[PDB]
RNA sequence: GAGAUGGGCGAGCGCCGUUCCGAAGGGACGGGCGAUGGCCUCCGUUGCCCUCAGCCGAUCGAAAGGGAGUCGGGUUCAGA
RNA sequence: UGAGGCGGGGGGGCGAGGGCUCUCGCUUCUGGCGCCAAGCGCCCGGCGCCGGGCGCGACCCGCUCCGGGGACAGU
């Protein structure tokens, strides 16, 4: 062993992997955002009606604290309707809408009244 | 035979020609901090006048003969935590149905009894950090007449003593087959701590300049004896 | 083109077939042949010329 | 009862120098073993032009001897250095015009700039637009040396430290008057807030 | 014991043995930062007069003070 | 320009300072070894020993600076 | 300063007259290239073949990293 190096590095030492004898939380917590907290309502506007018509698209007032990958999911396991795209935005009000474009094998027509609105 | 390909390519290390190889640094390393005060504070163990107390301890005992210290008390070892509940058993059973001597460890347990003279040899060991805790006791086990000796290392004592370290040692008995096997212990060592006592006490360690001094004073001690060899001729 | 449109081009685009290509230009790469030939055979001329400074001295 | 002009200076945050566009530390090359046992060479790469200083500046690039790598230091031009010319620094170096060298092997009555005050400090005195320093008289043994300096008065320095010979390039800068407070505006623009002085 | 000499030599801050080992520590406590943990004490003997005892949880902290 | 750590100061809340009194890298390559996964093939995962490393100052700082890549037509009472 | 060749001691090379004192440890004509060992020696591991290690190359010895101050600045 020499020094090659004029400068002297701190060496690397063995720092080991948490193991800890006792979870600091018992629980896990569940899940708030679940699939029922994730959408509140659709709408019952004379725009929202016009979006459903002409593209095909539903509208609904999601939770403030969702993506778009999860809002895309949620739908596809509430109503069984696979989505195409999404599109979200912050209403002034404060809740947020999504525009769900939903695929274009499936109708948004027959699949706003599977669930009332019209 | 051989392949004429292999041609010898040198590489000229000359100032500025190539570059130089990966030699060896070990002499200009920056060290860390605590290294660099661990060195240059063992330099001033060499550099100022170590006054005649705490010089003494450089000088110490002999290797060949300490490891016949070492091994006479081998067998003096005081009895383990393991052999202490076996020494508390042998007593169980004589209800239910002479401690010979050991070694004596610890400062505060040896000078009660070189106080009362009842040692016969009592080591030190030279390297405690607060020197403090000894630097008495060899002008002390001088005074009452109990030979003392300098045994280098610390550790090693504290390995007689399963601790991790150890300052004092004392012999207060001993066996009678190896009675006269300390004899010839204490005859060698009092003969060179006990009666060496006065030339101790003026022994000043330190005061030596660096070898990147003493040999600057003596290119100028040579010099200046190379000019009056040869004034008158 | 702007830096990171280099990613987008192939290599072809980015250089031109020569030692040194799309790095340096060719007047001053034969410039530097040239020079990194005569310095050496400068050391030549003078290594059997020092040669020929020990044979006497 | 109120804190003068001259006292605010020390302060700065308004009087700090405007370094946002010069280039860096003007220095020397640092002491290493090349430069005191033998000489290395070095290519101009370019000349520059400090804002501030009236002495242009100099890209000198050298081959690293320990690492393989090229340093780049900067320089303060010596006048009649052009680029592409080789500056050679260390003890064993020729002297001539543009060459860095220890003060003890030059000869008396050379003309230096860029002088070190101190052994390995890469460069302090007689480093302004057309300042040279007189290397006046020598001593081997002290290592002492006397130099005559810009301003006209000799210090005693070791032979050690070193300089680049020549004169300082940009001299005359001061014949030519400041014709309008224009000019002199931006002059002190580029250096710090100083310039219109209130009496 | 030992402690009543200690405490008798830490008395003679004058004598060649203090004058140099104190000139030592001072200048190895100076090398380093102003607040850290010595592994074990200094002065023994005033630990103990002071109510330090020799066992896991008792810690000693050697601090600098810059005098005036 | 702002601002932590180290350090320094400070009765103190804290301040100074920004590379300077610092063991300031948790990475890459190659090699060796055991191990798993899918046709444990071959590759990938993983440890340890060995190997090389300049990094240079945490971080913040622009809806006019730097910054890859969308345009054309149609549509609304209000958005493109 | 990326704390990179410090002080010694041995070594060869250039001289006046085989030791000692001395110079030297290899680079100046040019806007080129330069790293991650060539080579030699001593061992070992895999069916003549394929894969490894240590050392010389790159001298040895040391106590402040080299320099400049310094019991004075300074506090």
């Amino acid at each position: 062993k020499i020094r090659t190096s004029p400068t002297f590095r701190r060496p690397k030492t063995l720092r080991l992997r948490r193991q800890p004898k006792y979870p600091r939380k018992s629980a896990p917590r569940r899940n708030k955002l679940d699939h029922y907290a994730i959408i509140k309502f659709p709408l019952t506007t004379e725009s929202a009606m016009k979006k459903i018509e002409d593209n095909n698209t539903l509208v609904f007032i999601v939770d403030v604290k969702a993506n778009k990958h999860q809002i895309k999911q949620a739908v596809k396991k509430l109503y069984d309707i696979d989505v195409a795209k999404v599109n979200t935005l912050i209403r002034p009000d404060g809740e947020k809408k999504a525009y769900v474009r939903l695929a274009p094998d499936y109708d948004a027509l027959d699949v706003a009244n599977k669930i009332g609105i019209i | 035979v051989v392949n004429p390909l292999f041609e010898k390519r040198p590489k000229n290390f000359g100032i500025g020609q190539d570059i130089q190889p990966k030699r060896d640094l070990t002499r200009f390393v920056k060290w860390p901090r605590y290294i660099r005060l661990q060195r240059q504070r063992a330099i001033l163990y060499k550099r100022l006048k170590v006054p005649p107390a705490i010089n003494q301890f450089t000088q110490v005992l002999d290797r060949q003969t300490a490891t016949q210290l070492l091994k006479l008390a081998h067998k003096y070892r005081p009895e383990t935590k393991q052999e202490k509940k076996q020494r508390l058993l042998a007593r169980a059973e004589k209800k239910a149905a002479k401690r010979p001597p050991v070694l004596r460890a610890g400062v505060n347990t040896v000078t009660t009894l070189v106080e009362n003279k009842k040692a016969q040899l009592v080591v030190i060991a030279h390297d405690v950090d607060p020197i403090e805790l000894v630097v008495f006791l060899p002008a002390l086990c001088r005074k009452m007449g109990v030979p003392y000796c300098i045994l280098k290392g610390k550790a090693r004592l504290g390995r007689l003593v399963h601790r991790k370290t150890c300052t004092t040692v004392a012999f207060t008995q001993v066996n009678s087959e190896d009675k006269g096997a300390l004899a010839k212990l204490v005859e060698a060592i009092r003969t060179n701590y006990n009666d060496r006592y006065d030339e101790i006490r003026r022994h000043w360690g330190g005061n030596v300049l660096g070898p990147k001094s003493v040999a600057r004073i003596a290119k100028l001690e040579k010099a200046k004896a190379k000019e009056l060899a040869t004034k008158l001729g | 083109v702007r830096p990171k449109v280099l990613m987008r081009l192939s290599k072809t685009k980015k250089h031109v077939s020569r030692a040194y290509g799309g790095s340096m230009c060719a007047k001053c790469v034969r410039d530097r042949i040239k020079r990194a030939f005569l310095i050496e055979e400068q050391k030549i001329v003078v290594k059997v010329l020092k040669a020929q400074a020990q044979s006497q001295k | 009862g109120r804190v003068i002009r001259g006292q605010r200076k020390g302060a700065g945050s308004v009087f700090r120098a405007h370094v946002k566009h010069r280039k860096g530390a003007a220095r020397l090359r640092a002491v290493d073993f090349a430069e005191r046992h033998g000489y290395i060479k070095g290519i101009v790469k370019d000349i520059i032009h400090d804002p501030g200083r009236g002495a242009p500046l100099a890209k000198v690039v050298f081959r690293d001897p320990y690492r393989f790598k090229k340093r780049t230091e900067l320089f303060i031009a010596a006048e009649g250095i052009h680029t592409g010319q080789f500056v050679y620094c260390g003890k064993k170096a020729q002297l001539n015009i543009g060459n860095v060298l220890p003060v003890g092997t030059m000869p008396e009555g050379t003309i230096v700039c860029c002088l070190e005050e101190k052994p390995g400090d890469r460069g302090k005195l007689a480093r302004a637009s057309g300042n040279y320093a007189t290397v006046i008289s020598h001593n081997p043994e002290t290592k002492k040396t006397r130099v005559k300096l810009p301003s006209g008065s000799k210090k005693v320095i070791s032979s050690a430290n070193r300089a680049v010979v020549g004169v300082v390039a940009g001299g005359g800068r001061i014949d030519k008057p400041i014709l309008k407070a224009g000019r002199a505006y931006h002059k002190y623009k580029a250096k710090r807030n100083c310039w219109p002085r209130v009496r | 014991g030992a402690y009543k000499y200690i405490q008798e030599l830490w008395r003679k801050k004058q004598s060649d043995v203090m004058r140099f080992l104190l000139r030592v520590r001072c200048w190895q406590y100076r090398q380093l930062s102003a607040l850290h943990r010595a592994p074990r004490p200094t002065r023994p003997d005033k630990a103990r007069r002071l109510g330090y005892k020799a066992k896991q949880g008792y810690v000693i902290y050697r601090i600098r003070v810059r005098r005036g």
